[PDB]
């Protein structure tokens, strides 16, 4: 006998349920960098506010 | 003929006379703005103007 599991996720994305943002990275300051803090696209320099 | 008001004043930073000082403080809406060594608004703790 073998132990088998079925992973069945449906489609069409209207009940957006599980997802994953993941890949949380480090931070830099006083540098010309691209930032993606929450999915926002942009570039520039980061400092303390 | 009195001339205190319009003659330049040695007893003042910059030799700006009384009346022109009065005008300069009456306008007070240019707020310089001619990049009086600008490029210092990197960290905008305030509302960035
Ligand atoms: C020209 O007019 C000015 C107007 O202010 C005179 O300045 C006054 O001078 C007296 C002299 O003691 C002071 O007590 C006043 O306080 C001054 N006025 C102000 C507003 O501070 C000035 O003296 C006049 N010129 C001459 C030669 O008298």
């Amino acid at each position: 006998p073998y132990r088998v599991v079925v992973l069945s996720f449906e489609l069409l994305h209207a009940p957006a349920t599980v997802c994953g943002p993941k890949k949380s990275t480090n931070l830099v300051k006083n540098k010309c960098v691209n930032f993606n803090f929450n999915g926002l696209k942009g570039t520039g320099v980061l400092t303390e506010s | 003929f009195n001339f205190s008001q319009i003659l330049p004043d040695p007893s003042k930073p910059s030799k700006r006379s009384f009346i022109e000082d009065l005008l300069f403080n009456k306008v007070t809406l240019a707020d310089a703005g001619f990049i009086k060594q600008y490029g210092d608004c990197l960290g905008d703790i305030a509302a960035r103007d």
